[PDB]
């Protein structure tokens, strides 16, 4: 039933963290196409369309500090632009991850993403942007890892977890981890009136 | 910021998951939850406990609804695909593994050999010395009779 | 895909019947279990697809078929590729049908 595609494009100034959180992003969803930069902001509907892809995810950069994220519908719907501040990349020792690429992902979000409507808007195109169909080409069948979503102090938080077993179950922290916030909605995919602003 | 914009955006974005079964969904929302229980989120440790169990809540209610599906939950392990960490990743962690494995045998090493060096010669004298003892107990519970 | 596995060696799975798990999650079967005079036919008359590569669908080796060897050898060689397109087609001038003023 269920079926989605996921645009990544990066702008110039990406760098290497920035760059490794992409692809490893782009390997935990197996659904997602990759570009290999933008300049300029209305053109990247056309690439999604070149695809008929469903989704589009761009990182923006007015700095090479500061990570900025864009999720929205190329074709007509509403865009959010997310002022990422902690960042970590997929290559960090500390987590021991043997998760299957592209395998079904498990979401897990509060209530306070059903407290608001536009908490509810997020909460919809997180599921459907991060969730890859049953179908999908490039999925995996079984079940390995999950994705937790926690929103406190109006901004909300990224953590991923792999699942593990005994001779009933245990969990270990898997995959990047970074705290995103709310900046700006707008009503069209990169353009329209600005809905709503913190 | 009217509410009015965001809910007719909903109103086309919403797909009808409650008319499809869970599968299609693969998401749990872990509602009931405020998350407010959270004890100093800024401590950096009670944070990540309260990710943990609204992780596991999700967890368990994912397993619960995929064992009511027919999608087979556990990985049997005989399936090798390529992993999100490459065998060249897993090496190196397992490599950072031991070296802490090692620094600990060698503190332990190191909190061990300078006093056995220091007790040596007192630990010959004593041995020397309970071995003596005992074989002059022995001859005396000889002589004893 | 069909198979769900990645850019793994297939050195695994060479002990079991099957190779990997397809979408879904149900065991593929080995096909490939062929008989030594066919292998060795096949070892010193290689196939005309022969590529040396297995497939990721079977333990098989992942023949080309003729097609595809004959498009292979024409862009090898400088040879068409995109056929039934005239190479001389007529120089249409649409500019020079217009005149200045």
């Amino acid at each position: 039933m269920n079926k989605q595609r996921t645009l990544l494009i990066s702008s110039r100034g990406v760098n290497y963290r920035h760059r490794h959180l992409i692809q490893d992003l782009s390997g935990l969803l197996p659904h997602s196409r990759k570009e290999p930069k933008l300049d300029t902001l209305q053109q990247l509907n056309e690439i999604a369309e070149l695809y008929n892809c469903n989704n589009v995810l761009f990182f923006e950069a007015r700095k090479h500090q500061d990570l900025y994220l864009w999720l929205s519908k190329p074709p007509n719907g509403p865009t959010i632009k997310f002022y990422i501040q902690n960042l970590h990349t997929m290559d960090e020792l500390n987590f021991t991850g043997n998760c299957l690429k592209g395998s079904r992902p498990v979401l897990s979000f509060d209530q306070r993403f059903e407290s608001s409507p536009h908490y509810q808007l997020i909460k919809e195109l997180l599921v459907h942007n991060f969730g890859v169909p049953p179908n999908a080409r490039k999925s995996k069948p079984f079940i390995d890892h999950v994705m937790s979503f926690s929103i406190v102090d109006d901004k909300i938080w990224v953590r991923t977890y792999e699942i593990s077993h005994s001779t009933d179950i245990s969990l270990v922290e898997i995959g990047p981890r970074f705290v995103m916030t709310v900046i700006l909605i707008l009503e069209g995919s990169f353009g329209g009136p600005k809905i709503y602003e913190n | 910021n009217n509410t009015k914009a965001m809910k007719h955006a909903l109103e086309r974005v919403q797909l009808p998951w409650k008319k499809h079964s869970f599968q299609e969904h693969q998401s749990v929302t872990s509602e009931t939850n405020t998350d407010e229980h959270i004890k100093d989120i800024y401590d950096d440790t009670e944070r990540e406990l309260a990710f943990y169990k609204q992780s596991l809540d999700a967890v368990l209610v994912a397993r619960d609804e995929l064992k009511r599906l027919k999608v087979p939950f556990k990985r049997p392990l005989d399936y090798f695909a390529e992993m999100v960490k490459s065998d060249e990743h897993m090496d190196k962690i397992k490599g950072k593994l031991i070296e802490e494995a090692s620094d600990k045998k060698a503190r332990e090493e190191a909190r061990r050999q300078r006093q056995l060096k220091k007790f040596g010669k007192q630990v010959q004298n004593a041995t020397l010395q309970k071995r003596q003892l005992e074989k002059r107990e022995t001859l005396e519970k000889i002589k004893s009779l | 895909t069909q198979n769900t596995i990645g850019n793994i060696p297939l050195s695994a799975y060479d002990e079991m019947p099957h190779i990997g798990y397809d979408i879904n999650g149900k065991r593929i079967m080995r096909p490939a279990k062929g008989s030594a005079l066919d292998q060795l036919l096949d070892s010193i008359e290689l196939p005309e697809g022969w590529t040396g590569l297995l497939d990721k669908n079977s333990g098989s080796s992942l023949n080309l078929t003729k097609e595809e060897l004959e498009l292979i050898s024409k862009i090898q060689r400088n040879e068409q590729t995109d056929d039934s397109i005239n190479p001389y087609e007529p120089l249409i001038d649409w500019f020079t049908r217009h005149e200045e003023v």
